[PDB]
């Protein structure tokens, strides 16, 4: 199998493979979180470039994780839903295994986990 | 209920314009060991029977004294045992057959396949079969064991049917029966060289021929084969 | 089976009845159970009729790349590739094979390798169901470094006596001699070895 | 271990006439994949107008027909020549195999005769002894192969008159000796192409008020 | 576990369930409840070997509510035993295959119908009016071969299935300890609490 | 316990004058337990038809999965399958699971689109393939099956003709076997047009 | 096989199927299952079939050797027993019997014995027996009264019956009904049950499952 | 089944029965045994049948590729190796007993097979459940330097005679011969002698004779345009 | 048959047997009345294999009846007993063994004392002031041992029997439907209607 | 075991090993299988030890009771009442014995009676465990009308290789003479026939 080292340091102690990755984040559109007393609202922007798009059948740019949790992102399009879906499927394996559904916490140390463990992984970036 | 220990392989038959044929091989097996080489399985009573055994060698044994016997109980009291009032085939196989039946309803059978050969009063051919389960039958050709594998299907190649015995004469019984014993003694693991032939014949009566041997064998495409496939030398 | 391999001045004959039987039934009356593994190294074959050929066809594949490297293997190189199969399949194989061969260094030599999968070096050797009724007449008569027709005359005795006994053996003697003036078949038929 | 039963093969099969009754059966014996013979008789005339056969283990069935037979024989000397009935013939039988109950005849057994109005009778027994009068009836290896033909073409099964679609049955109306003749060679020489263990022949044993008729006919021998 | 019934009427589906649990020769509890909630419009009843059952059951439970996740959408009755049917197909032929015998009931919400779906341990389905397994059938169905209509409200078939558990009281000699009973409608789940 | 009589069951087929027949009864049972009696049996790809008996749950699987090929053939091929063709790829499937069979007992019946010449054919569970001129039988009444069709069928049968011999056929075997019937469908088919009728038989 | 056996005003109804199966081969579909001991008592046919006819024809003798001594009719009890001490005799050597003793004296009224190979003998109001026994007993129970009129009686075990014969794969065939009353048993016809299922659909609405 | 192979002067002739069995019943009345390895290289069956013609299709699948590597024709040899070392692989599991025989460039040959994946050379063999009668025949009428017209007679002789006195073999004879320097002739139905009579009546039903439910077309043609 | 209980309290003895009679798959009666009076003031209740049990039990009645007649006294329960035990010990080394168990209960008129027996199929014989056969006694003794007292009234006597009643209906997983209760003292033996 | 029995010009000798077995364990080294059950008729035992000896028993009773009524016996008549007892009883014996006599009118007569209770008569018979190793052997080397010597050293060199090949066989080889001059017995020690 590809086992090449993607992700490596660099002499100033930069693992720039890492941080490129940040910028085609900074390219994403724009997603905005916040939240009030009883309530989260997650607000996202749709860049006007593309008319004549289907907005009833275009992917959305937020995604129910599960009936109590949502997920909202900025960067590759492709890549998010690799994360969406594995999110999805840990949502219901903890519901199967502890017999309660993630808590939020519970599901970003996941999201989150998994992305460390490209950054140190062979043949991925 | 037992085992057969020492046996004796296929008996073979068939019946001819004027008479019947039948014949057996001179060996008594123990297993795989061919131990006994001077068995006698072809049993006559009288000038117009002969009975062929196969199978338990103990229980042949105890047969043959039974037949002898019989002949014994008939002279009694019978100014006529040597002419209207001697045995029949038919009555011969018809005791046989009792007992036969009689043993394995016990659960002791007589573990043997018998065959009676013979010509009746009226000259008719008789020819019956007869085994440790007591079943029957009748047929143009019979025969135990192996024989019925490999002989009956040489054997009805010259009678097929009832209309094909008076078409058939004793030269013709003879050779095919002799051929039968040939290929018996090719194919059948525990069948000897020597063998017994027995005829009963309408007109010149019972004529048992013993020390006969298997002749005429084809042997020499042995040495043309060579390996199981693809040697040459 | 009977089966036997005898060494002598010369070099060494095998010899063979010719019957394969399927229980009572005789599936084949002239079968060559003397078989070619190397130019002068034969055996003879007992048991399981699959087993044993598919057994002596890979010994004759791994001498014929034996030769290609390294030259004639030596009859007890063949011998221990036989014993390699039997002994490592023991559980699976229903084999007892006969090794016989010369060479000019060694002249004539004979292995027997049992069901175990184990090696005996001997003067000479018996095997198959037929071997039992012999054993007494093959030690009161084997003598050392006989000539080729006092050799050939054992083993036809031998294994006529075999033949009359065991209803597995019959049909044909077959033998194979081996020596140093090349390889010679020979074949004995009913008429010839039963008046003996 | 010993095994005191066998299996002889062989179909037999009995219709039932408005006065006549035909128990029919192959001449062919047989062990596992060999013909022992070609032509060994199965059905028997048992003595006062009664055809009979008992199929299965050959050796069990000629012990049955010869206990049956001579079951005549007394039943006339102890009481004065009198024609044993049919009816009382199977009635009879029952207590035969069933004296064997724990050691069974191991045969399927089917008689056949006129009942004492004339009319055609047939009586089917199992191997212990329970028993049914019967119109129509196959025993043994066929049988299978054989009833529901019969029950289609005898008894006009499934069949209804043109034109009501289901809602008037083909009404039963009585064959012929002749007619019988035609559907038990037809059954057993359908029965011959599609069963190994039929063939050779057929032997027939017609029953009418004037006694009992024979009838013999080929079947392919392979 | 042991007796499973269900029966579809004109616009809702039916299952009743045994509460009993028995270790051999005690029986543990008599409240048990031999369902799962597959989606919001389908219910799964269950009853086969020890721990297996409910195994097998979760395990629906979790592949139907993440499908449901993934594509804002529910499954078809039809689509859900479809998918449990290959599920016990796939089992039967595996090292060690799940014991379990099935009833799914659900109603349609696209074509406005009830449907009721019985499936064995073997991956064996069949669509009826009212179905059983184990020995519950042998009991239930010729009353319910009598009773049933297919126009019947569901009150008249929560009469028909009273009929059909007193005669299992009265004949069967295991004591099943009564059935939970719920019903499955246009409206969703829900569970008659006095039975 | 013997998988190939648990649901029971039956298929037959036969050919005709430029035709060809495929029927089967409609019962599924848990042994003596009558479950369905809308299961049906026959099933077709394009203008192949295929019956299949035995193990219920087999017959279910085997149909999806010769749907599934059948459609992949059809979309790489730019054709429907033909009866011969397909003959041979439910033979391929089924000795494939040569030590793990389905415990099915396949019938194929069609005509050739191209040649016009009727075609059927049948199974044992491991793929031997049975190809007859005159008829098939399948399932637990087999036996029946071969003695009413052996005696009913004739050559050269119109497509009406043929309705009759096989639901006689048919119905009569059913009702000599315990684990048939409870009803049956029989189809008619000729070059482009097939016609389906349902059967009234007795319900025990 | 099924056969059942009830008590009520009118006397016992008695109804059994017909058919008879080896394997999945129908043997037969014209087999009888009441046995008719004599003109007032009547057995049932289930389990071993040559064992009941055998054993309970048997019981018609010595029932009519009882009467021959007595000079009197046998009662229900002794004639049931007379049978059960019987079959228990031959405990363990492989008899097979589950049968309804039925009969209606002036000392004991319409009386109804189980009687089993095994030995067991029980009185009882309903018996139900066979491989469709659990259909008929759905039937049965929800419909049973003892105030049934002699019509209303003969129709619930004739559809009783039916109700086994459609789901059992092994009971079909026709259906034989009998009444027994004090002067004796009365047969009410042979009912084939491929005609009876149509009618009984149509005229009742019941099997709506069924197309037809 | 009864299968037999006959070596002669100039080639060899194989032939077989043509009945299948299920126990004790008739399956195919008319099956073909005798398959093809290679145009020139033939075998015949028995046993399982599904075993007999998977195992032939595949080593005849292998040898038209090896064929075509090679630039040569196939060898019997070949098939034989190939047949017995697959064989010998399942054990015995794989029910398969064949009749090898053909001819190529080194000469006509002639094999048989067991299941076990042991072989054996002849000039005579016969296998099957027929095989004992059938070689009872071939022990009884074989020679040396037979002719053509004398292998077919005795090949179908022997074929004939399991026909008629063995249970599990039926119908008619199939023969297959393959000559030196000669396209290999398959002979369907070879012998026909058990060709059923004529029944006593026709069975053909008055049209409308059956009840019927339901009437309704199958749509067995595609979606359609418009 | 099932479940067969025994309790002796100050003046009477009282037996309650199970009502239920299965054929395997279904109840065939539950109104089955497993007990015999042997003489006027004895009653043997019983249970094992199908036949056997009502073939012992009236086989018992008999002899005790014809002892009676013979010298016009009526046995005590310690030598019918003994008499029963005598029987079941030679039977277990028969041909073919009577497989039943039973309980005789008694009053003894000479002693004036209620006695209660328990015998099974082997012909081991107990006196016991209360017992069982089967599985009964494993959910009913650990109550038994708690209340029993020597000096108990018939009433609460019948009272400490509902609770083992009740403990058995709740905890065995059969269906015995209910028990007849027979109460054997001074005056005779006479059955609760209501229980 | 290994026996047999040799007629020869002068009457008939009888032979046995001497060893018993339990399993591998030798129960008696020193066994004598040459059983009297007459003056000049006596037996070789195989088999059950207990069966050939309650055999032997009845036919020594039954013997002596002839004898005391009708004179000496034939050993034609003693072999029937050894073929009585193991025929009529063979589902319970396991015994395989040789009997041997001497007559005046008759001279020197061999009968074997393998497990199944045949009788079988011939000019000598070997039989046991070890006898299987010496069909080949006894086949070759037996002529009819030997001198006593002859007959002597034939059954020597017979049982010698039947002990050597045979485990269960073994200790010394005892042998009884039967002529007219009367009843000699032999023994020969391990020493004197392995060297054969
Ligand atoms: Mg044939
Ligand atoms: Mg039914
Ligand atoms: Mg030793």
């Amino acid at each position: 199998g590809y086992d090449r080292a993607l992700s490596i340091f660099s002499p100033d102690g930069h693992i720039f493979q890492v941080e490129y990755a940040l910028e085609a984040v900074k390219r994403g559109t724009c997603a905005v979180g916040v939240k009030g007393k009883n309530c989260v609202v997650l607000g996202c922007e749709r860049r006007s470039t593309l008319k004549l798009q289907d907005t009833r059948i275009t992917p959305s740019k937020v995604s129910k994780i599960d009936s109590h949790v949502v997920l909202s992102f900025s960067g590759l399009n492709a890549d998010s839903r690799i994360l969406i879906e594995k999110a999805r499927v840990e949502a219901q394996s903890h519901r199967l295994t502890l017999e309660d559904p993630v808590t939020v916490e519970y599901l970003t140390r996941y999201v989150a986990g998994v992305q460390q463990r490209y950054t140190q992984s062979g043949g991925v970036r | 209920t037992q085992q057969p220990i020492v046996t004796g392989t296929s008996v073979i038959s068939m019946k001819y314009d004027n008479g019947v044929i039948i014949a057996a091989d001179n060996l008594g097996s123990y297993g795989s060991l061919l131990r006994f080489n001077g068995v006698e399985r072809l049993i006559p009573v009288g000038d117009n029977t002969v009975v062929g055994i196969s199978g338990d060698i103990s229980d042949m044994q105890h047969i043959e004294r039974l037949l002898k016997d019989l002949v014994t109980e008939n002279a009694y009291d019978n100014p006529l045992a040597d002419a209207e009032e001697a045995l029949e085939p038919s009555y011969i196989f018809e005791y046989l057959a009792t007992v036969m039946y009689q043993r394995r309803s016990k659960m002791n059978p007589l573990w043997n396949a018998i065959i009676v050969a013979g010509v009746q009063s009226n000259g008719d051919q008789f020819l019956r079969y007869v085994n440790l389960l007591g079943v029957t039958y009748s047929s143009p050709t019979l025969a135990t064991g192996f024989g019925a594998h490999m002989a009956n299907p040489l054997l009805r190649k010259v009678v097929d049917r009832e209309s094909d015995i008076p078409k058939t004469t004793v030269q013709v019984a003879e050779e095919a029966i002799v051929n039968a014993m040939r290929v018996l003694y090719y194919r059948d693991a525990r069948s000897s060289r020597n063998f017994s032939l027995a005829i009963i014949d309408k007109n010149t009566g019972l004529t048992f021929k013993k020390n006969l041997q298997v002749e005429n064998m084809k042997w020499d495409f042995a040495k043309d084969i060579k390996g199981y496939g693809t040697q040459k030398i | 089976t009977s089966i036997m391999a005898v060494t002598f001045k010369d070099g060494v004959i095998l010899g063979a009845d010719s019957r394969t039987t399927t229980g009572a039934y005789i599936a084949n009356r002239v079968t060559d159970k003397l078989t070619r593994v190397h130019d002068k190294i034969w055996c003879c074959r007992s048991g399981s009729a699959a087993d044993t050929q598919a057994i002596a066809d890979i010994v004759q594949y791994h001498l014929e790349l034996y030769t290609s490297q390294y030259g004639t293997p030596s009859t007890e190189t063949a011998a221990s590739v036989f014993k390699e199969l039997c002994y490592e399949n023991k559980d699976n194989l229903t084999a007892g094979i006969i090794v016989a061969g010369y060479d000019d260094k060694n002249k004539g030599e004979v292995y027997t390798i049992p069901l175990g999968g184990s090696v005996h070096k001997l003067p000479y050797a018996i095997a198959g169901s037929g071997s039992t009724f012999i054993y007494g007449y093959c030690d009161k008569n084997f003598r050392e470094n006989m000539s080729k027709e006092e050799t050939v005359d054992f083993i036809k005795h031998s294994l006529s006596q075999a033949i009359k006994w065991d209803g597995s053996s019959g049909g044909v003697i077959r033998m194979v001699v081996l020596t140093a003036a090349g390889v010679e078949r020979l074949i004995f038929y009913p008429d010839e070895y039963e008046q003996l | 271990q010993f095994n005191p039963y066998g299996d002889n093969g062989g179909t037999i099969l009995g219709i039932a006439g408005e006065d006549f009754a035909v128990l029919a059966g192959d001449t062919r014996n047989i062990t596992d994949y060999s013909i022992n013979s070609r032509y060994e008789p199965k059905v028997f005339d048992c003595g006062d107008n009664i055809v009979m056969s008992a199929n299965g283990f050959a050796a069990d069935g000629d012990a049955l027909v010869k206990r049956f037979k001579n079951s005549v024989k007394w039943y006339h000397f102890d009481h004065n020549d009198k024609k044993l009935s049919i009816n009382s013939a199977a009635r009879n039988i029952q207590h035969l195999l069933y004296g064997k109950r724990f050691f069974p005849y191991y045969v399927h057994t089917i008689i056949a005769g006129l009942d004492e109005d004339g009319k055609g009778a047939v009586y089917s027994f199992d191997p212990v002894g329970s028993y049914e009068r019967e119109q129509c009836r196959a025993g043994g290896a066929a049988a299978s192969l054989i009833m529901p033909f019969l029950d289609n073409q005898v008894n006009f099964k499934n069949q209804y008159e043109p034109g009501t679609n289901g809602k008037v049955k083909k009404p039963l109306k009585y064959l012929s000796v002749e007619e019988v003749i035609k559907l038990v060679r037809d059954s057993f020489t359908s029965a011959t192409e599609r069963h190994i263990q039929v063939g050779d022949g057929l032997e027939i044993l017609i029953v009418t008020k004037d006694g009992v008729r024979k009838e013999f006919y080929e079947l392919k021998r392979d | 576990m042991d007796i499973i019934l269900g029966i579809r009427v004109q616009d809702s589906v039916i299952l009743a369930s045994s509460k009993a649990v028995t270790r051999g020769i005690s029986v543990l509890k008599d409240s048990d409840d031999k369902t799962r909630q597959l989606s919001p419009h389908t219910l799964m009843s269950f009853a086969g070997e020890a721990g297996d059952t409910v195994q097998f059951a979760e395990y629906i439970q979790a592949n139907i509510q993440l499908y449901s996740i993934r594509e804002d959408y529910e499954l078809s009755p039809q689509a859900v035993s479809s998918f449990v049917r290959q599920e016990l197909a796939k089992s039967i032929r595996s090292r060690r295959p799940y014991q379990v015998n099935v009833l799914i009931g659900g109603y349609d919400k696209k074509k406005n119908k009830p449907e009721l779906y019985q499936i064995d341990y073997l991956g064996t389905k069949v669509e009826l009016p009212y179905g059983a397994h184990g020995y519950s059938g042998f009991y239930t169905f010729s009353l319910l071969d009598h009773h049933y209509r297919p126009d019947m409200t569901t009150e008249e078939g929560l009469d028909l299935l009273k009929l059909c558990v007193q005669e299992l009281e009265k004949r069967m000699p295991m004591d099943f300890k009564g059935v939970i009973v719920k019903i499955v409608d246009k409206d969703g789940i829900r569970q008659v609490d006095d039975f | 316990s013997d998988p190939s009589s648990i649901n029971g069951g039956i298929v037959v087929a036969m050919t005709g004058k430029d035709c060809v027949a495929i029927a089967c009864d409609l019962r599924l049972g848990s042994q003596s337990l009558g479950v369905s009696n809308k299961f049906e049996k026959i099933f077709h790809y394009g203008h192949v038809f295929l019956g299949i008996t035995g193990l219920a749950t087999d017959v279910t699987t085997l149909n999806e999965m010769f749907r599934y090929k059948t459609n992949l053939y059809k979309l790489k091929e730019e054709r429907a399958i033909e009866p011969e063709t397909f003959t041979q790829l439910v033979s391929s499937s089924l000795y494939e699971r040569r030590f793990g069979p389905y415990f099915v007992g396949p019938v194929v019946a069609g005509i050739n689109s191209k040649s016009g010449k009727p075609f059927i054919a049948g199974f044992d569970l491991i793929g031997c393939i049975d190809e007859a001129k005159d008829f098939i039988v399948s399932g637990t009444a087999s036996d029946q099956l071969f003695g009413m069709c052996e005696s009913l069928y004739e050559p050269n049968l119109e497509p009406e003709d043929l309705f009759e011999t096989i639901s006689q056929a048919l119905l009569n075997a059913a009702d000599r076997d315990a684990l048939s019937g409870w009803g049956a469908v029989v189809y008619i088919i000729k070059k482009d047009e097939v016609v389906k009728r349902y059967l009234k038989m007795r319900q025990d | 096989t099924t056969t059942l056996a009830f008590r009520f005003q009118g006397g016992i109804i008695v109804a059994v199927d017909s058919r008879a199966t080896a394997g999945n081969w129908v043997a037969s579909q014209t087999v009888k299952k009441v046995i008719e001991i004599n003109p007032f008592l009547l057995g049932t046919m289930a389990g071993g079939a040559a064992d009941c006819q055998f054993w309970e024809t048997w019981l018609g003798s010595q029932c009519r050797l009882h009467e021959l001594r007595e000079k009197e009719r046998i009662s229900v009890a002794a004639a049931s027993k007379i049978l059960s001490n019987l079959v228990y005799q031959y405990k363990g050597a492989g008899l097979s019997m589950g049968t309804m003793i039925c009969g209606y004296t002036r000392k004991e009224g319409p009386t109804i014995y189980y009687v089993d190979s095994d030995g067991t003998r029980l009185k009882g109001d309903i018996f139900c027996v066979g491989s469709g026994q659990t259909f008929a007993y759905g039937v049965l129970d929800s419909n049973y009264k003892w105030d049934l009129s002699v019509e209303d009686a003969l129709y619930l075990g004739k559809r009783s019956i039916l109700a086994a014969a459609h789901r059992d794969a092994y009971s079909g065939g026709s259906v034989n009904l009998y009444h027994v009353t004090e002067d004796g048993w009365i047969y009410h016809g042979n009912h084939d049950v491929g005609e009876l299922f149509w009618k009984v659909k149509e005229e009742e609405g019941s099997f709506n499952n069924v197309i037809g | 089944t009864t299968i037999v192979g006959v070596k002669f002067n100039n080639g060899v002739v194989i032939a077989a029965d043509t009945r299948s069995t299920q126990g004790p019943i008739v399956a195919d009345k008319n099956c073909a045994k005798l398959h093809r390895i290679s145009p020139k290289i033939w075998c015949a069956g028995a046993g399982t049948a599904a075993d007999t013609e998977a195992v032939t299709q595949l080593i005849g699948s292998n040898i038209e590729l090896h064929s075509l590597y090679t630039s040569r024709e196939p060898r019997v040899v070949s098939a034989l190796q190939m047949l017995k070392q697959h064989l010998f692989k399942y054990q015995g599991h794989i029910g398969a007993y064949l009749i090898v025989a053909g001819v190529d460039p080194t000469g006509s040959h002639l094999f048989s097979i067991d299941a076990h994946g042991s072989t054996d050379v002849g000039y005579y063999l016969s296998l099957g459940s027929g095989s004992l009668a059938a070689m009872a025949v071939l022990e009884s009428h074989w020679k040396q330097d037979l002719t053509k017209e004398e292998a077919i007679k005795l090949a179908s002789d022997a074929i004939q005679a399991g026909i008629w006195n063995d249970l599990g073999s039926g119908s008619n004879v199939d023969v297959c011969v393959m000559e030196i320097g000669k396209d290999a002739e398959y002979l369907r139905n070879y012998l026909t002698p058990n060709v059923r009579e004529e029944k006593q009546k026709s069975y053909k039903f008055p049209r409308g004779t059956t009840a019927v439910l339901k009437e309704s077309i199958v749509n067995i043609c595609d979606i359609q345009e418009e």
